[PDB]
């Protein structure tokens, strides 16, 4: 299993921590739900850091980078706007799981962050 | 069911397979989509890299058009047979099939508008030359370059479907040594004497991970230099001593170099770590070379000045040696 | 179209594939040429190497000659099927 | 990218230099292109030297190579007639794009350079 812990919460950075057994799920998704919205997928890194994807709303505005040697993943934002006030999840994937976009794929979720602008 | 099967034997009937679709009118156009399952090892010896994924490609077909049975139908092995398909290939395979196990992973999708969505499991090994000439600490692209094999652009044209989007599963690739940095998608029309084709290229550029190398290869080489330098602080006149010790760091370094060149890819070229192993090679050769000057001048034929000088210049030598090829390879 | 496909199959009726065109003529002039791709390995162990190409063959059949349809037939590789190639 | 430069327009020689990424657009061309006709091809290096390639008007007149140096193919133009004035143009193509003689084979294109005589 793995544990996940949000932290932090107009430059903010979010910050995800793992414990356990990170390597088994690799892949990590940070998804965002506005009061009475559903949970929507804001984006996604690998394990080795590179290819991250972000989804069409967000794209340029949010960068997500990882290090792999304290096992964290921040997420940046550099302009925020007032409909990003959300409660921000983080979730972790398995190697063959599925799809990116779709939160039942995600196995170990979050308790989630609170934003506010 | 009956009324299904009588269907796609009418469907069936009348097709002209040796036809593409709107063989007088404007070309077909076929959108691709590929879905990277893993990127497999990666040889610099044979300069090739062995990928897995499930590509689809979608196009119109208007003979194939039914109206009624609501349900879009899935023919699967056999009457999968009897429908034309695009003749892509992939322009630089070198080995690639489509997975056998437990039924033929192929899937033909026929849509009540007529259209025609052809997906497939293929691991496909492709050419990727490589240049080791900063290696390791060299970057690669890798290339995917899909093509029509007969038809023209004026009878076939491809493109992405879904633009940028159309590859998914970047992420997913985990390579030891390597890090994917990016991704590009490209189309293009390829020129030859026939005409002009359709041509679409899915590029990756790989970082090296160069950690392995500096624990192995950079860190002991530097050691033994400075074990060498040893003998310039070791009393002139202990003969047995230093000639033992220079002969042995020289010793310690052909053995490192060969058994690092049996370990790596043969890569029958040039590369920056022989470079570097070969400057810390001639820098012990020649601290054997002072002692051998050391001792026929003095002693042969108030710490002597050659020693002296020794001290200060293989030390700092050495330092812009290391300044040299890190800035020039860096 | 329904015409092309007529003259595709009046075309394939009265061949046999057993037999060279100008069974009983002269020899029959077979062009080729080659397009290299690349030269994959050269193994001095095995003294042999890997070679990569795209192999084009030019001929003749007057079994299979046809008008009325100004164009070239690029068919598929399915046709081959049916038509005698050479031994090459 | 790559960038492309021409310089030095009995024998003439014709040095075109090549900076950036030159290993992914191995194989460089020679194009002329005289006022009022169309852009033509001469000749091709490959990126090892030699396997040299000429068009049929300019065979055995002209030889081009590449030393590599500082990255530099020169034409070594030779046996000049006055129908080779053109302007002179140096080309790079990619590992995968086809026949040598087309021109929109090739990807990157440098100033040129002009030669009368
Ligand atoms: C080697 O490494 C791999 C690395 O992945 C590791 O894999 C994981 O192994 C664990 C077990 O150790 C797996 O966890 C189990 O998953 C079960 C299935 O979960 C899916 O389906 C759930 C619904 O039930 C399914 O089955 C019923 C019939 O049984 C069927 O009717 C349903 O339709 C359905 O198919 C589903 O809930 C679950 O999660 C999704 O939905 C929930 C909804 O609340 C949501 O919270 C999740 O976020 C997610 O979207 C998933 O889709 C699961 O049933 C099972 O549950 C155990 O605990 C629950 C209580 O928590 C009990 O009620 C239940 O009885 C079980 O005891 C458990 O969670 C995990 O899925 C693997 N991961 C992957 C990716 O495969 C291996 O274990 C490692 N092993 C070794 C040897 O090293
Ligand atoms: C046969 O299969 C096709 C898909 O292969 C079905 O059509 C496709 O259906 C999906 C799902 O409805 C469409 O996607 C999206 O639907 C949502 C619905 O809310 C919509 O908001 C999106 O904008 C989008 O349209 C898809 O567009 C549609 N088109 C295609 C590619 O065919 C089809 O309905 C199936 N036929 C039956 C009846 O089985
Ligand atoms: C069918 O193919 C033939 C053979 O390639 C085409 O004819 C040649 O066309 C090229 C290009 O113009 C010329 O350089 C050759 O001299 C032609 N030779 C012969 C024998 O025809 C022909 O044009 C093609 N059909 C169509 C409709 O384009
Ligand atoms: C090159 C390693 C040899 C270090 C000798 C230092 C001697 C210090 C004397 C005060
Ligand atoms: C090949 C590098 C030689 C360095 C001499 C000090
Ligand atoms: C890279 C460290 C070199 C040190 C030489 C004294």
């Amino acid at each position: 299993q793995v544990q996940l812990v949000e932290s932090g919460g107009g430059s903010l950075r979010l910050s995800c921590a793992a414990s356990g057994h990170t390597f088994n799920y690799p892949i990590m998704g940070w998804f965002r739900q506005a009061p009475g919205k559903e949970r929507e997928f804001v984006g996604a890194i690998s394990w080795s850091g590179g290819s991250t994807s972000y989804a069409d709303s967000v794209k340029d505005r949010f960068t997500i980078s990882r290090d792999n040697a304290k096992n964290t993943v921040y997420l940046e934002m550099n302009n925020l706007k007032p409909e990003d006030t959300a409660v921000y999840y983080c979730a972790a994937k398995g190697r063959y799981s599925g799809g990116l976009y779709y939160p039942t794929n995600y196995d170990y979720w979050g308790q989630g962050t609170q934003v506010t602008v | 069911m009956s009324f299904v099967k009588e269907t796609v034997d009418k469907l069936l009937k009348g097709y002209d397979i040796r036809l593409r679709p709107d063989f007088g009118g404007p070309p077909v156009c076929v959108g691709m989509n590929i879905d990277i399952a893993s990127i497999d090892m990666v040889s610099e010896v044979n300069m090739d890299y062995t990928l897995t994924m499930y590509f689809q490609q979608y196009w119109r077909d208007k003979r194939l058009a039914y109206s009624g049975i609501p349900l879009n139908l899935t023919l699967d092995n056999r009457v999968a047979d009897q429908l034309w398909v695009p003749d892509t290939y992939f322009l630089n395979d070198k080995k690639s099939f489509v997975h056998g196990v437990t039924v033929k992973n192929r899937m033909i999708r026929l849509h009540p508008d007529g259209t025609v969505l052809y997906g497939l499991r293929i691991t496909t090994t492709a050419a990727c030359m490589m240049d080791l000439r900063r290696y390791p600490l060299d970057e690669q692209n890798c290339t995917l370059e899909i093509e029509s094999y007969g038809y023209t652009t004026d009878d076939i044209e491809f493109y992405w479907r879904g633009g940028d989007k159309a590859v998914t599963g970047v992420e997913r690739i985990e390579l030891p040594q390597f890090s994917i940095v990016e991704h590009r998608l490209v189309s293009r029309n390829v020129v030859f004497a026939t005409g002009a084709y359709p041509r679409l290229s899915l590029s990756f550029r790989l970082k090296r991970n160069i950690g392995y190398f500096i624990l192995q290869t950079y860190m002991p080489s530097i050691l033994i230099t400075i074990l060498s330098w040893v003998s310039f602080w070791i009393n002139y006149d202990a003969s047995a001593a230093r000639v033992a010790l220079g002969i042995t760091t020289v010793l310690t370094m052909t053995t490192i170099n060969t058994h690092l060149r049996e370990t790596l890819p043969k890569i029958p070229y040039v590369k920056a770590i022989d470079m570097y192993l070969m400057g810390c090679f001639v820098f012990v050769f020649l601290a054997l070379l002072e002692y051998a000057f050391v001792n026929y001048i003095f002693f042969g034929r108030d710490v002597n000045a050659i020693d002296r000088w020794s001290r200060i210049v293989f030390p700092f030598t050495f330092s812009l040696f290391n300044l040299v090829y890190w800035l020039y390879y860096v």
